């Protein structure tokens, strides 16, 4: 018995993030799909975009560590440094957490598009089995199995069958 | 039934992140934002460095003994030492922490001669707390000592007109005698007097004797004070004793006429590793360097140069990946 | 006559966020959906999560309101305060107008998705109405009604019956 | 038909709290964000306080009458009043800022003596202006007077090493007299000179005689300067008149080893409430305590201790359920 | 031929921001579709939102252009105005893309909710191509078109023959 | 096969804007967020305005001659410029920049004379770096000279109460003279103090006479001194030569009671720019105004008065639209 995204994850998936598992006379096979894999690794350079705001502008002492500044305007430098830090930091915990969900999410995304994209390939020769397959109500061997994975098969040809056995 | 199923990666154990709902949730992969080790070493490849060593910055100035081969430095980077001293014979600069400021970014320093030239007096005066040798004195100015033993002293007049098109910088100091028996041996016995003109600067000072703790076995004091003169401007110095008198005025290599002696805003930064020409970096503190790919750093706020941003936070972790959710049966 | 989500909400649920109105021969009924309403609630806690930004950091007096210091670092001082409370203003806003948004979106999410997971287990034995409610094909007595709301329904049960009276 | 329907609660009335899109949107139920209200009590339950009252936080450090009972205070909040008055007779802290900010977080202080003696002259000038039965002093210091009645002054020395591993913080008087009758009164009749020297500080200090308006009805007035004296280090003095001399140095608990006496970082606030033993909190402002579990407040920018941030908007709804959609007909 | 908008865009609809394009009979046409191009255009207002964090505030000169300021409150002022400019610059661009982000997934929500909308219209009458159209299995002339632009095709009235012609 | 498409528009070519994820993203439409232009006039429409032109804006307090028409200016838009002078004998102000604040934001000034009378002495200097016409002087000061030629000068007392229930803005100055000789043959002959009584205030000053640059043909200076003095507090003055006297206090229009001679709080700027009273603004810089709809600007860090935000970069593009996919065949 096998099962798609809605349930869970794959832990033999190790060759993309996203791939077609399936079910025949012929027997059982996994394969990644290639350009949805890209599609969410390409999205994925953040670390360097985070960075991106890493600054143009440097920065000098304001104050002294070996020869403590007057008190007054140490105290107004002090203030202000960690002023800015409490900014900062909040800044920084904001700014990874809004990519984490953005990351999350669109990852979600990426998957849900691919089932929507077959789904619309199998026309009325397929129904939803609530896991996240397709239950195929024809014969589909190996090669017509490519065909779904490649974005080939023609719904057309075994419409007729589909249906018969649908109904 | 033949049927085909979508589907999506998982692992066994992944690594928790934030979001902005959740907390904790798991990622088949994650990535460290904050970086947390520096290098223990000042890394200087590629940029020229001076360590002035136990010579303080200030020194650089006025001229100390320990300061003789940075009297006229070239840096791109100026490593600033713990223990350093801007002085020998005991004293303060007024305005000191802005000065230090001055010469950090100041690229290194020039110095041009101001043809004070004297003949009533002795201009040689010397201290067994600035020994080069025997005995000297601040390499840079120069002692006006009364010309006998207990001689009342003249009241002299000496004027500097700022040639270059850039800022001169000129100290003078002021010597605070260790007795009232002291001063006036050194100088004259009426009450002694420095006014200190520019067009812009305009102030005076008087010596205030008395015995002060031995520093570098000195009662005395010299107060260090020091004016910015504009291109054009002059400054006159009237003065009848306890004075220290400029000999070279400064330049800041930062404002000189593309030529040599020019560098650029150089970084000062104060430091306890030792130097590595072997290694690059952009970002210093007291540890060393920082040189990471990483956005932020929790390693010290006061890091200067081209830094990552600073925050209190040790980790951040980053999502490289989706939600991981593992396998049912 | 009885209608879904897309048309508006029910002011009569009180006992949960999200829940199944249906009707049949024995008459009409609501019911809370549990799981999903707890689902919902659970990601609302933001009080102490926009709280625990709240600082660990103490800060002291930097000025004197009863002996105000000298003016030109009283002015310093009195702008670099401002300046920093234009700045938590600015994140104040901008930090409760994202979790409004998230809010109010992720609610969405999950009425939509309670609604696809009925959807997937009716198969088909029925149809969308565009309201947000399913046309049933065959009759469907209280106890086939719970195995709706409760995930245990078996579509194969009725399909013939349900097939039948579609076409 | 049999028919099932999904759908959700809704209100006859939610409220409206802005999105990122719009402006407005009315949701099932919000709460509010930001503390408007505060408690006008300063709450001091299960922390160590003290009420200055009348005494201005420095006068802890030099003791007029009115501080007398705070001269060795303990205190986790020092909570200044708006009447306080340093003194008693009239005058001045240099730097006066600087201090109250070491005060306010010292945890208290504790003093001791610094073991000077005189003989030639009188040390116990007393002035009306400071009140304690019919007339007294600085509680903490000495008023040096001439010993007879217009007597010149001895030209005198006095020194203290700090012994202790924190630093002390020593402080004394100049006296510009109302009249230089009154000068040359109290004291000798030559020009006066108050020398002060540490390691680090060095500066002097003479006396303006010349009347000035009265305040406390005395036209005169004491410079009251300040040092921090570092671990080992000494200071002298040296003055011939005109001399306010300080007799207990002060020290701060919060640099105390383990021991009685300690406390650790104190929290000064500035307030006009009533204190409340009976009421907690940890954030403070002139008009009280800011107790509230919000995470903002739009009370005052200037509270202090851990406190909510503060913005300038006084209310910010956040959403706690969907966006409200009527039911229809 | 025509195809929709999973497809791609339309770039002679300048009518509105979304439309229907139909093939019949009678020939083919393109409207826009008004209400959900307000819809669109109504949650754009951006820029004086934008704006609407523009200060209440007023700020005054804390140093001099003409008599520059002595050398170290001019290098904390200096100092902190740079530091402020960090923040507001960071602010500024993460603002500005977050808008974008939220101004390109709204648009695509949008097209997709007309979509669904027509889809559950159409009921068993139609089949969805996969390019963001659907097959129309029975004669719809223009007014037939029309009443599936204006929300008025009732699909009882069509069932029966498109029934016939799906299977 | 009849057949319905949904569907959207787009354009030929669009505009890339950036989002979270990704950089250069093409929308149907775009629209700039940042001002990069500013307008190159000072606009004063709706408001009141002064030029203060070659007027420096301390000389509308003292009075040299080119601000003679400024003395008592109201004012909401204050406009330096960048030649201005303060003076005409030359000499600084202390703390300088705090009272150009003080002035910016005053919404003008207002004066009152403080009755002092003089009988010993002239009280009438004047100098040709003052010239109006012949020579004169600070129109609100007067400088007190000896009254002979070499005669020693009295031991004097004035005293101001401040009768308003505003602050009063007191200025004194002291005579640096260019030689000892010059002093004390425009003065006395001993040691010359100035003493300076408020109930807060308290300080001194003395002359330091000496030869300066020339500046307008003055060795000479003068050091200028002020204070804020209370509502019902009062100054004493006292001294023996050398003084410049306060002829007329200063009120701040900001400070008085709802009647003529208010104005508010006004905002100075600095500025090269031409006036038009033909334009609006509440936004300028050096180089004019910033009037624009946008929310930020990258014209100058420091534009003052109701501003966008300042940011570094020079464009920040917001999307007006959606994705832009073109038409496949
Ligand atoms: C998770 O991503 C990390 C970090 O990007 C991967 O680590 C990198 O692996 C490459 C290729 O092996 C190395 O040469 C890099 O230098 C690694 N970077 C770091 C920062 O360690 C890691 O392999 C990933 N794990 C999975 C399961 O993809
Ligand atoms: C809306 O939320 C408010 C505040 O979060 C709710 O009032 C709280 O309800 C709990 C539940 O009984 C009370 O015990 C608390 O004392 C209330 N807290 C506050 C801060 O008011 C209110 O119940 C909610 N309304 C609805 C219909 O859920
Ligand atoms: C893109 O939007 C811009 C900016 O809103 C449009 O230009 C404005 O539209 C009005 C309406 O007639 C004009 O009168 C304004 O003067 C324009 N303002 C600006 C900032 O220039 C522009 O027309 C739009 N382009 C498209 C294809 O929609
Ligand atoms: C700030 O100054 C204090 C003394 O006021 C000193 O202990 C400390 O080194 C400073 N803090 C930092 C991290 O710069
Ligand atoms: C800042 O100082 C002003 C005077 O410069 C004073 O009146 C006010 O109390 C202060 N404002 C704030 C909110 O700190
Ligand atoms: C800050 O100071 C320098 C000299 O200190 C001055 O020229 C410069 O214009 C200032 N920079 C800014 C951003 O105001």
């Amino acid at each position: 018995a096998i099962a798609g995204f809605i349930e869970n994850g794959w832990e033999g998936l190790i060759d993309g993030w996203y791939g077609f598992r399936h079910q025949n006379a012929q027997g059982q096979g996994t394969a990644a799909d290639y350009k949805s894999t890209q599609a969410a690794i390409d999205q994925i350079t953040g670390k360097l975009n985070r960075l991106i705001e890493k600054t143009n502008k440097q920065f000098e002492l304001i104050d002294n560590e070996f020869t403590e500044v007057e008190q007054q305007i140490g105290n107004v430098i002090n203030w202000t440094r960690d002023s800015l830090t409490e900014i900062w930091s909040y800044n920084a915990e904001l700014l990874v957490a809004m990519e984490n969900q953005h990351t999350i999410d669109l990852a979600d995304s990426e998957m849900n598009k691919l089932y929507e994209r077959v789904r619309r390939q199998l026309r009325e020769n397929a129904e939803e089995d609530g896991t996240g397959c397709f239950e195929i109500f024809h014969r589909c061997d190996d090669q017509c199995m490519e065909s779904i994975r490649n974005n080939t098969y023609n719904h057309t040809e075994y419409r007729q069958e589909a249906l018969q056995n649908r109904i | 039934g033949d049927k085909i199923c979508l589907g999506h990666h998982a692992v066994a154990n992944g690594t928790k992140v934030n979001t902005l709902t959740e907390r904790g949730v798991e990622v088949v992969n994650a990535t460290e934002t904050v970086e947390i080790t520096g290098i223990d070493k000042v890394c200087t490849k590629g940029k020229k460095a001076v360590d002035l060593g136990s010579c303080g910055i200030l020194g650089t100035i006025i001229g100390p003994p320990q300061c003789d081969l940075h009297l006229e430095f070239k840096a791109d980077l100026i490593i600033e030492r713990r223990n350093s001293s801007d002085i020998c014979y005991p004293g303060r600069f007024t305005n000191e922490e802005a000065l230090r400021q001055i010469i950090r970014e100041s690229g290194g320093i020039d110095k041009e001669s101001m043809g004070f030239r004297y003949s009533g007096i002795r201009t040689d005066g010397a201290t067994s707390a600035c020994k080069r040798s025997s005995s000297s004195f601040y390499s840079e100015m120069k002692w006006l000592s009364s010309s006998m033993n207990n001689q009342v002293f003249p009241q002299l007049n000496q004027t500097y007109r700022n040639t270059r098109k850039e800022p001169a910088l000129i100290v003078w100091g002021v010597h605070h005698s260790s007795s009232l028996d002291e001063q006036n041996k050194l100088y004259g016995t009426g009450n002694k007097l420095i006014t200190v003109g520019s067009s812009k600067y305009q102030q005076s000072f008087s010596p205030s004797p008395g015995a002060r703790p031995k520093v570098n076995g000195q009662a005395g004091r010299i107060d260090f004070h020091w004016m910015l003169l504009d291109p054009g401007d002059t400054v006159t110095f009237t003065f009848n004793g306890a004075f220290i008198a400029p000999d070279r005025a400064t330049f800041l290599r930062s404002n000189a006429p593309s030529g040599i002696e020019y560098n650029g805003k150089s970084l000062g930064i104060q430091s306890d590793a030792q130097i590595d020409e072997s290694c690059e970096g952009e970002c210093f503190y007291s540890g060393g360097t920082i040189n990471s790919p990483l956005p932020f750093q929790n390693i010290d706020s006061r890091a200067v140069g081209k830094c990552p941003r600073y925050v209190k936070q040790s980790s951040l972790p980053l999502a490289l990946g989706m939600k991981n959710v593992p396998e049912k049966i």
